């Protein structure tokens, strides 16, 4: 590296191999392009080949194969006996406008006049890119069309809300990097202009943000010692509102809050677990709402393996004695210490699962499963105990499924290697998971950003929206063709292009996250510098998404923060300092 | 090709899927003299012999047209020897071959290993084990009543104390647990300061529920000390129990790397226990153990796969040697009968008779 | 009564007969096999038993046999001639494992295997008619052929395969009739080329999966029936299901090139006109009462669904012709919300619910046991390896078996686990005696455990690397030896045993793993064993990441008195659930305890560090599993409470201070 003339003569050609490692040393090595390039094309030939050799046909396929007839000659046919029959057509949201879909709507409505195209869209809050909606569709589609309409009326929230969500961005112009996308005039309803949240006697402001104290420190350290200040206000909130304190309202009449529908947002899974330790050391419970674990991991589907399969095989002695050890049976050790020496109980249980074999045998496994269920007198013992309806919900889910699984199976062996196929990989689709349990009563709701769309809320708390997460592979859009380029190798021209897209994502996250709250919202900040030092003059905020609207787009320190988040407080930024300490 | 030839014989049931498919799928495409072979002792095998000798198969002459089967290609395949020893799958034991042939018939591996290990255990492990030939006398003296000619129980005692390893036959009704209760006694007053651990063993659960109801009603019969009494063994077990024989498995709890500690161990009925059960018994002995053998040679031995007890008791004819003859005769104070000869001087010397019933 | 099923009564034989019938493009899977050996005819035509089915499973598992049947089958799908992990490489190893040992080396490339030589070995030769057979039929069904000549060969592969009875009589002459009948009209329209099998294959199972059976209508139970096509009965009670949105009335679209569809005409007969005329025929056959239900909320979110058109215009219509008796004259409009308001009930989501008992006993039971005299060794080293474990696995005799799972789809390409870690083992157990390692790669590569060419060659270069250098310093202090017999007596209870590599400097041990309390306490045991059988001795154990374990020579008196402890704890344990976890309680006296003092520093604040230590124990990171999760402890207790956290710190101190005591 330092053999080159670029590198030794800053720190004479000197030979003419001596410009030859320059030119080896600037482009880099490898086998990598060709192996990915090779095997993209052929994976997907091989797997279509397949799909059409046994006969069947994708949802994810559907599109491509009406969009490659819809290009060729042969439909024109077709392209004008669809605009006969549906001569109109409205999309909803238009946000996951593939460009599969986008080439058939342009191609078929963009022109042939007196048959009209209705749009309706929500420029921002884009977050299915993971799905694979892509923005740049509509940033194309926007040129062509030349209509624009813009609605105003909230009727949903306070007109403080809609003062703080229209102030926040209006310290610089081009708020996400695109001129695309334009600002954001807001006017709030008039049936709804008095709605106030009072609180010990006097009233409380709109936003509330929590500024950390120090230099730099991790959001990490938030989650360990200072989420918990959260909850402590939480806690607070609830005391004081079952003791007539706190009081909810609109116009003359009021309601005191109750212990159920303040909530908080969080980014990833993981925090889930820093965040809940934060709020059952108050000795709070929280109901979880993001609950995407599989029913297939718990302890009941093992069980309900073994409890199958000793009707399966009620002989072998070794195998047969698994379920009645089971905690779901609920026996005890002198209780199966009797049953082993004793030869004539132990000869009781064989025609009573002998029977067991005969009925699912004969008519399914609900029959089989729902005599068992019955027989032993187990579904009134589980609620004796602590929690034992929690429990009981999942045997039902678990043979609801084991009915579409035999409808479609039709050996009768072969449900249990189903099964056990099933238990091994954990996939999150719609009918595996959970179901809720309580209606009269509800806990502090935890609930990721995906799953929060269109509810009502009226308290929410936003603690860890100031942390970010870099992206490393290289793919991005380009700026005038919109297509999905791609270079494999780490060109940081494109890595800087990539990069920005990710910066605008999280703004468009961030302001998901701030169309809730009917009366109060509130949030935290932390002054996170990248490097492991703390005295250095920078922080590195400005590369996240909120640090850089507050920022101004410009690089500063805490000392340059400290009295510019101050400046814009006026009536609507209740701002406190960091509470190392626990008030109950 | 000769497939459709081996696949009439199991629609005539005079093979086995097991011995057809062994035997194509080893031999493959070589002469068809040599898949024939294969399916032939593979079935001789299963049927319960050890081993096929090549007399049989190139005299019977009636399978096949032995003619054209035989005499195929260059030379001459009558020389069965040289048309086996060159094909590939057959050789002397050097390669991890499939089928051995060193004792001019050929085997399976298995049994080859199983021979030379039963022969390695006799023919080079027995010792001369060495105490005072007076105590010997005394207490030959204080126990055995007889002293008035040659006895062969106290014969029999004499050589069992004498050699580690022993064999003894003799029909029924000729007080074989007398005589070994007798030898059990001699040596607990042998052995005092050293723990002497005596376990009883038997084939089946009938012959051990025998040997300990007799053994006991002997040691009542003949008296000695409490502690004596103490020491002496309680019940036996059977030899699959005593190996620790897993019903699925076939790793054993007593292989040779977790060898059973045991100092003396007496076992009846060697003639319903076939080669196998010897190998791995041999497989789970330590090397300061004595083991004494019981048995009948007139009996009807194990004329199916592996009869230990027959092919080793004939060598007792020949007789007894000079040196142990005149030993035995200064042990018992009378005339014991030698022999001439020479097969195997300790294995010759560790076969003794009965004669009264 | 419920009628209109459809008629699949002997399920298992036509599922098996059409999988059969999609033989010449299948791939082999041994899962397949398998699934076609589990049927019980096919089991009694080659007479294979249940109980040799057992051995069949773990024989396969243990094989590795994974893909296709032969080299014309790999090589026909255009895939390299591996050569192994086929059903004729299979059968060929456990053949020549019949044959031979295992240990005396490999013949042809490949390993013999150990398991079947004794009376069981009948299964291989079955196994591999069978296997025979489908390679015929494989070759024999590929070819085109005309009608007349695809006749026969239904009857031919059912008389081939299947053993008759009178039971699957119905099923066979149901399989026969249906062919017969198909080729039949087939050769009577004149058709004279030939056909691809797989119009017939899925034909027939169209043809089989068309019948019904509408016998029982009128049984005189209560009737279950689809709303049935032209039909009317008077009748007193009538309910109906599922009057959702999209469901009612049926929504079929038409051919898209229908002629009749463009001109209507008055006899039409559309299914939507059908159901909206069957729909007003079931209300007018009323005579007494009704019910009518759907379908309101989505259990899945609480999102809401509607009824359908029919149904609110009947609830429309009621509402508009009456009003209630209680409110005479207010307005129209708050009588229509009212009276919907009262004919219209809902259920609660859950059935257990009041608005539509006896606890558990405790597990754990105080339990009569009697010590027996003689103990061996291995018994104490794995009641000790995990006693919860020991206590349910040998007291009472239950096993929470994780059950023998399926084949593994493929071969394996890389290699973790156990699949590896015996292979380390080996490999540092050649490696020890300064042996050719060549040998037994030759051996593995023969097995069939490593990766195609390349890459098992780097695999093995990387792991022979390491584990030589692990095995310079093991080799570093070695001295030859041998083993001998361990007898020793404690509070009148014998102990026997054998224990391997006795040498005058003490003992020694290697194993390819990590530093643990659990090794550490094994070797604790072994080195009390030794010491107190005589011996003055020190023992040593090196592990893989510069682990040791080393303790000082004890004295007879001590070593008898911690066997005592040891022997009474066992003894306590096995009949009352001693509960020791032998690797949080590790760490939580490793930090609570110092050894330079003899003593334990109790403020809070190490107090709270040790609980912190050993709470991450207990549940460890997202990339390994924790101590405390594990099926024991689960059924043991289903939470942590504080009290049994105290009562394990206590009895984890009292039962191993002295590890730590005597540790260096």
């Amino acid at each position: 590296s330092y053999q080159l003339p670029e590198s030794l003569e800053k720190f004479t050609p000197r030979h003419p191999l001596f410009e030859a490692i320059d030119q080896l040393l600037a482009e880099p090595l490898s086998i990598r392009d060709l192996v990915i390039t090779r095997a993209l094309a052929e994976i997907r030939e091989t797997v279509a080949r397949e799909k059409r050799r046994r006969g069947e046909l994708g949802f994810d396929d559907m599109l491509s194969r009406l969009d490659s007839a819809l290009r060729s000659e042969s439909g024109e046919v077709l392209a004008a006996a669809i605009r006969t029959r549906f001569p109109v057509a409205m999309i909803d949201e238009f946000q996951d406008t593939d460009p599969q879909q986008y080439r058939i709507f342009r191609r078929i409505w963009h022109h042939q006049p007196e048959t009209a195209l209705l749009l309706i869209g929500d420029p921002k809050q884009a977050i299915y890119a993971f799905r694979g909606a892509d923005i740049f569709t509509y940033m194309k589609a926007r040129s062509e069309v030349h209509a624009h309409y813009t609605l105003d009326t909230n009727w949903r929230s306070a007109p403080g809300m809609v003062n703080s969500v229209n102030k926040l961005f209006s310290q610089t112009d081009d708020a996400f990097m695109f001129r695309e996308i334009p600002f954001i005039p807001v006017k709030s309803a008039g049936k709804n202009q008095a709605l106030r949240f009072v609180f010990k006697g006097e009233t409380q402001p709109a936003m509330k943000m929590w500024l950390m104290e120090g230099e730099s420190c991790g959001v990490g350290d938030y989650q360990s010692t200072m989420a918990q200040v959260c909850a402590a206000q939480i806690r607070d909130w609830l005391q004081a509102g079952q003791r007539g304190e706190a009081l909810l309202m609109n116009g003359d009449d009021a309601r005191p809050v109750r212990a159920s529908d303040i909530s908080v947002l969080v980014r990833s899974r993981q925090e889930a677990a820093q965040v809940r330790d934060a709020l059952t050391l108050l000795e709070i419970p929280s109901v979880y709402l993001s609950n995407r674990d599989s029913v297939f991991e718990t302890l009941e589907a093992q069980e309900m393996l073994w409890l199958l399969q000793a009707v399966m095989t009620p002989e072998r002695e070794n195998t047969l004695r698994s379920a009645l050890a089971t905690s779901m049976m609920g026996l005890n050790a002198l209780d199966i210490e009797t049953l082993n020496n004793d030869e004539h109980a132990w000869d009781v249980v064989v025609e009573e699962f002998d029977g067991y074999r005969q009925i699912w045998r004969k008519r399914g496994v609900m029959p089989m499963l729902r005599a068992l269920m019955s027989a032993r007198n187990i579904a009134e013992n589980l609620l004796a105990t602590a929690g034992g309806e929690r429990r009981l919900t999942d045997i039902l889910h678990i043979s609801e499924l084991l009915q579409e699984a035999g409808t479609q199976l039709e050996s009768e062996h072969a449900l249990v290697r189903w099964l056990s196929q099933h238990i091994l990989e954990p996939d999150s689709n719609a009918s595996s998971q959970q179901m809720r349990l309580e209606s009269d009563k509800h806990l502090v709701q935890i609930v990721t950003i995906h799953k929060s769309k269109g509810l009502e809320y009226p308290l929410v708390w936003l603690p860890f929206i100031t942390n970010f997460r870099v992206q490393e592979q290289a793919f991005y859009h380009d700026r005038h063709s919109f297509e999905a380029v791609l270079d494999l190798n780490a060109a940081p021209e494109s890595v800087d292009l990539a990069e920005a897209e990710r910066l605008a994502e999280d703004l468009r996250l961030l302001y998901v996250a701030l169309t809730r709250s009917v009366w109060h919202c509130s949030l935290g900040v932390a002054p996170l510098v990248r490097r492991r030092g703390d005295k250095k003059g920078d922080t590195d905020v400005h590369q996240s998404a909120l640090g850089r609207l507050l920022q101004k787009g410009e690089p500063q320190d805490a000392a340059g923060l400290r009295t510019c988040i101050e400046a814009l407080c006026d009536d609507d930024i209740a701002w406190q300092t960091a509470q190392t300490g626990d008030n109950q | 090709k000769l497939q459709k030839q081996l696949l009439e014989a199991v629609e005539h049931k005079q093979l086995r899927p097991l011995d057809v498919q062994f035997a194509l799928t080893v031999a493959g495409d070589e002469h068809p003299a040599v898949t024939l072979a294969a399916a032939l002792l593979s079935h001789d095998a299963g049927e319960g012999h050890v081993c096929l000798p090549l007399s049989r198969l190139e005299n019977n002459e009636a399978s096949h047209p032995l003619l054209a089967t035989c005499v195929s290609e260059i030379g001459e395949l009558q020389n069965w020897e040289e048309c086996l020893l060159a094909s590939q799958a057959v050789s002397r034991g050097d390669e991890p071959t499939p089928m051995i042939l060193c004792g001019d018939r050929l085997y399976l591996n298995r049994m080859w290993c199983n021979e030379r290990t039963v022969a390695r255990f006799f023919n080079e492990v027995n010792h001369a084990i060495e105490v005072d030939e007076a105590l010997l006398a005394q207490t030959l003296d204080k126990l055995f009543p007889v002293s008035d000619e040659i006895n062969w129980q106290k014969v029999a005692a004499a050589v069992a104390l004498t050699r580690r390893i022993s064999v003894i036959s003799g029909g029924p009704g000729t007080g074989k647990t007398t005589t070994v209760a007798k030898l059990l006694a001699a040596l607990i007053q042998m052995a005092d300061g050293e723990r002497c651990r005596i376990r009883l063993a038997a084939p089946t659960g009938k012959a051990a529920a025998r040997l300990t109801e007799s053994l006991g009603k002997a040691l009542r019969q003949l008296p000695l000390t409490d502690e004596q009494k103490k020491r002496i063994p309680e019940d036996a077990s059977t030899l699959h129990r005593l190996l620790g024989a897993q019903p699925g498995s076939q790793r054993l709890r007593h292989h040779a790397g977790n060898p059973l500690h045991l100092d003396v161990l007496v076992v009846d009925e060697a003639s319903m226990i076939d080669l196998p059960m010897m190998s791995r018994l041999i497989d789970a002995l330590p090397d300061h153990a004595r083991v004494i053998f019981l048995g009948d040679r007139d009996q009807l031995a194990s004329v199916e796969a592996g009869a230990v007890l027959g092919d080793i008791c004939a060598y007792a004819n020949a007789g007894f040697t000079a040196e142990r003859a005149r030993q035995l005769s200064r042990l018992t104070g009378t005339h014991v009968p030698a022999g001439t000869g020479t097969e195997a001087a300790s294995l010759r010397d560790s076969l003794c008779l009965l004669q009264k019933s | 009564a419920i009628s209109d099923r459809r008629a699949r009564q002997s399920h298992p034989v036509l599922e098996a007969f059409i999988s059969l019938l999609s033989l010449p493009d299948s791939r082999f899977v041994s899962e397949d096999v398998l699934a076609l050996l589990d049927v019980p005819v096919l089991a009694a035509r080659f007479d294979i038993t249940e109980e040799g089915l057992r051995y069949l499973r773990q024989w396969v598992n243990e094989s590795g046999i994974r893909w296709g049947i032969d080299d014309d089958n790999v090589r026909e799908l255009e895939l390299p001639a591996t050569g192994q992990h086929t059903w004729r490489f299979g059968l060929t190893r456990m053949l020549l494992g019949y044959a031979m040992e295992s240990a005396q080396g490999e013949w042809q490339s490949v390993l013999p295997y150990d398991e079947s030589s004794g009376l069981i070995a009948e299964l291989v030769g079955h196994l591999a008619s069978l296997l025979m057979q489908l390679n015929i039929w494989r070759r024999g069904l590929a070819q085109e052929r005309p009608l007349e000549e695809w006749l026969p060969v239904c009857r031919d592969m059912l008389n081939a395969f299947f053993l008759p009875d009178a039971e699957t009589e119905a099923a066979m002459t149901l399989i026969e009739q249906q062919w017969q009948a198909i080729i039949a009209e087939g050769l009577g329209a004149q058709y004279g080329d030939a056909v691809p099998l797989s119009l017939l294959r899925d034909e027939l199972a169209q043809r089989l999966d068309q019948e019904r059976i509408s016998q029982r209508f009128l049984a005189g139970p209560v009737n279950i029936c689809t709303l049935m096509p032209m039909r009317s009965i008077p009748f007193k009670v009538v309910c109906l299901l599922g009057m959702n949105d999209g469901v009612y009335p049926r929504q079929l679209a038409p051919l898209g090139f229908d002629l009749m569809s463009q001109k209507p005409k008055r006899g039409d007969r559309s299914r939507r006109d059908d159901d909206r005329y069957l729909f007003l025929e079931a209300l007018i056959s009323a005579q007494q009462k009704l019910y009518i239900s759907y379908i309101g909320r989505s259990i899945q979110d609480n999102s809401e669904r509607f009824p359908s058109v029919l149904v609110q215009e009947l609830i429309d219509y009621i509402g508009q012709s009456h009003y209630l008796p209680g409110d005479e004259a207010l307005n129209c409009d708050e009588s229509e919300a009212r009276v919907k308001a009262h004919l219209t009930c809902l259920h609660t989501r859950m059935p257990f619910d009041p608005q539509n008992g006896k606890a558990h006993s405790e597990f754990v039971q105080p339990l009569p046991f009697t010590l027996p005299e003689t103990v061996p060794l291995e018994t104490l080293q794995r009641f000790w390896a995990h006693p919860v474990r020991a206590f349910f696995q040998m007291r009472l005799q239950v096993n929470f078996r994780t059950e023998d799972s399926e084949i593994p789809d493929t071969e394996p390409f890389i290699l973790e686990g156990l699949s590896r870690y015996q292979i380390n083992q080996q490999l540092l157990n050649a490696l020890v005696e300064q042996d050719d390692a060549e040998r037994l790669f030759r051996r593995f590569r023969a097995a069939g455990d490593l990766p195609y060419g390349a890459f098992g060659e780097i695999f093995w270069e990387t792991q022979c690397q390491e584990m030589q250098q692990l095995a310079d310093r093991v080799i570093a202090c070695r001295q030859p030896g041998q083993s001998m017999e361990i007898d020793l007596a404690c509070n009148g209870v014998q102990i026997t045993g054998w224990l391997p590599q006795v040498q005058p400097d003490g003992l020694l041990r290697w194993r390819p793993s990590l530093l643990s309390v659990a090794q550490g306490m094994q070797l604790w045991l072994e080195h009390l064993v030794y010491c107190a059988s005589g011996g003055n001795g020190e023992s040593r154990l090196f592990l893989r990441k510069d682990g040791e374990w080393r303790f000082p020579p004890l004295a007879a008196e001590q070593a008898l008195h911690y066997l005592s402890q040891l022997i009474e704890g066992y003894r306590e344990g096995m009949s009352a659930p001693l509960l020791v976890l032998p690797e949080s309680g590790g760490a939580w006296l490793k930090t609570c305890y110092d050894a330079q003092n003899d003593a334990m520093l109790d403020d809070d604040s190490t107090l709270q560090k040790a609980r912190t230590k050993f709470l991450q124990a207990y549940e460890g990171n997202m990339m390994v599993r924790g101590e405390g999760d594990d099926i024991w402890y689960q059924r043991l207790w289903r939470q942590l409470t504080p009290e049994t956290m105290e009562a394990i710190v206590e009895q984890s101190q009292r039962f191993l201070l002295p590890l730590f005591r005597f540790n260096q």
